[PDB]
């Protein structure tokens, strides 16, 4: 629950410019394409047979929006990530049994998507601050494993 | 293990890096050192200040090595043998650190090459850098 | 990437399994199912009760595939192509489960072949199983 | 961690037979041999240049005995692992910056060594109980990362 004041400011400043309707869908989609075993968790979502099918799948985009909503909730509560994600941790760990490494993968995919969208504006300091966020979200989600 | 499509994607995307080799290499290094400061301890005698000539020079070395890997994507253990000697036997780099640099290389490519960084190319670049990392971290001599 | 010594170590050690292929294979699976219950979700249609029969038969298939991998240690992507299709494209097994089974295989070999299980041979078997794992989880077709 | 009383009895019976002079050194030694990068944390231990050198190294044997001793204290305090390892966690995380994955690696190497020593006595149910212990210990060591 660190993040320096400067890290919080940088993270907060960039997130205000994030398209909450698109980014979550991109990140989830890329998770499914880059790490194809994760598709096993989403068998009811329909066609995941090609990258184009995944990235254009309505259910993937819809679910991504919920996922990004939870990241937004994390970012508005940076000093209490553990409590923010407590219920999601029970779901992902106790019920879904998603291996925690996958939490880290999704986090870093999100970071690639932020880079992809913002380009040079996603500077090394901004990236470093965001790496703290997604590490914090990942550990918080894996809390029920601890 | 790379698919034919992976090899096609990696060659096409890295080909587009071209003369920006040293620049993207140095940027990925600086992103790593800043995001993951423990990685700095592998370079105890380096000048790792921002904009450092030494880091510029090293990024070019890292980028050129990847270009070599791409050119020998079907013969990488042979091609990277000396690099494996260094990272695996001498330095004994923790494979987690290769995951960190690989991610920062992807972040840099995404920040500079938005049109090319498609989900399929992202996926292929990730596997390629994972494969390179495996080769560099294993003692096969 | 396996060294020439890795390959030698693995062949010598695995060649001791012999007629115990089914026994050791089944034992490795049993250890996995018991130690890491989440791995059972990949076999919902299986009788996973203690001893069973389906498990013992499946253990033989697993051990025989390893034997085949050993014999084709320099050509594993080709030799294991069918299994890669199964585990990677059809089953979509999370790579973490391959680490679990690999560890259980090591445990089984240590318990049955103490003279074979030296530190060096342990390191080689670990890299070998890691490599087989990578092949079985990669979509390289 | 939750062992059954039956599991607890099996773990304790096995542990009481463990060669405290060698088992810890063999676990630490194999860690250094099988995952050579871990040697970077032990530069002052002298010769680690070959497997024979590693296993036979007096400092490796001596340090492994301390590692085994920590597992022994874990076994004797299964209801309070986070408190028991609190000191060690601050050492390994805050000071040494050991990557959490390495904790898991050593725990499983210990298991291989127990298998190596005890043979058929190290049954699958005995292993399953020990896997609960080493997971518990490893998590307790990483918990100042959380
Ligand atoms: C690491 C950051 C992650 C965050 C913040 C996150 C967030 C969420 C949220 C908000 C939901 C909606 C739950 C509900 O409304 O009941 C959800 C569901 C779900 N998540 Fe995640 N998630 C993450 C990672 C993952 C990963 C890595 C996987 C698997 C590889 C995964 C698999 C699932 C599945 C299968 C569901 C239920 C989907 C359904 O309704 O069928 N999650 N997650
Ligand atoms: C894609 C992955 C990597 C590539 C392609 C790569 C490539 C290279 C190259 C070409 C060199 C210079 C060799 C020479 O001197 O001729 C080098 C040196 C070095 N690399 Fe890497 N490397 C990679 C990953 C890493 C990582 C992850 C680390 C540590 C976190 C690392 C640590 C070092 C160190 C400590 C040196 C020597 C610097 C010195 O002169 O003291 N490398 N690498
Ligand atoms: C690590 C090395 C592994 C090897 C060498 C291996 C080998 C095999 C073989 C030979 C088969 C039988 C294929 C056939 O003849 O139809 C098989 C099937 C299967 N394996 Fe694996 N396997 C490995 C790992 C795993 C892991 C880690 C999992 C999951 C945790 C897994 C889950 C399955 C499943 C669900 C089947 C299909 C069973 C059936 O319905 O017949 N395997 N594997
Ligand atoms: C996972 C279970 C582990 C346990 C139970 C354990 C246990 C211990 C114990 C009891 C000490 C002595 C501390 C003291 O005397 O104050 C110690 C020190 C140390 N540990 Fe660990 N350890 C574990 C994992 C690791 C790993 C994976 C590494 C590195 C790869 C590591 C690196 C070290 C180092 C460098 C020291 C100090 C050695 C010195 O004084 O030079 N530990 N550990
Ligand atoms: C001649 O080429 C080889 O023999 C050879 C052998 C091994 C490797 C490493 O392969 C890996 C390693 C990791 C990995 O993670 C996704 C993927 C691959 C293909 C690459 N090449
Ligand atoms: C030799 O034929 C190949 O192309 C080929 C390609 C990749 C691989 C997988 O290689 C790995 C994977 C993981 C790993 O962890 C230690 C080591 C190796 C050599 C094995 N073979």
């Amino acid at each position: 629950v660190h993040l320096t004041p400067e890290e919080k400011s940088a993270v907060t400043a960039l997130w205000g410019k994030v398209n909450v309707d698109e980014v979550g869908g991109e990140a989830l989609g890329r998770l499914l394409v880059v790490y194809p075993w994760t598709q096993r968790f989403f068998e009811s979502f329909g066609d995941l047979s090609t990258p184009d099918a995944v990235m254009g799948n309505p259910k993937v985009k819809a679910h991504g929006k919920k996922v990004l909503g939870a990241f937004s909730d994390g970012l508005a509560h940076l000093d209490n990530l553990k409590g923010t994600f407590a219920t999601l941790s029970e779901l992902h760990c106790d019920k879904l049994h998603v291996d925690p490494e996958n939490f880290r993968l999704l986090g870093n995919v999100l970071v690639c998507v932020l880079a992809h969208h913002f380009g040079k504006e996603f500077t090394p300091p901004v990236q470093a601050a965001y790496q703290k966020v997604v590490a914090g979200v990942a550990n918080a989600l894996a809390h029920k494993y601890h | 293990v790379l698919s034919p499509a992976d090899k096609t994607n990696v060659k096409a995307a890295w080909g587009k890096v071209g003369a920006h080799a040293g620049e993207y290499g140095a940027e990925a290094l600086e992103r790593m050192f800043l995001s993951f400061p423990t990685t700095k301890t592998y370079f105890p005698h380096f000048d790792l200040s921002h904009g450092s000539a030494q880091v510029k020079g090293h990024g070019k070395k890292v980028a050129d090595a990847l270009t070599n890997a791409v050119a020998h994507v079907d013969d990488m253990p042979n091609a990277l043998s000396a690099l494996s000697d260094l990272h695996a036997h001498k330095l004994r780099v923790d494979p987690v650190n290769f995951k960190l640099l690989s991610h920062c290389l992807l972040v840099t490519l995404a920040a500079h090459l938005p049109a090319e960084f498609t989900p399929a190319v992202h996926a292929s670049l990730d596997k390629f850098l994972a494969s390179v990392s495996t080769v560099l971290t294993s003692k096969y001599r």
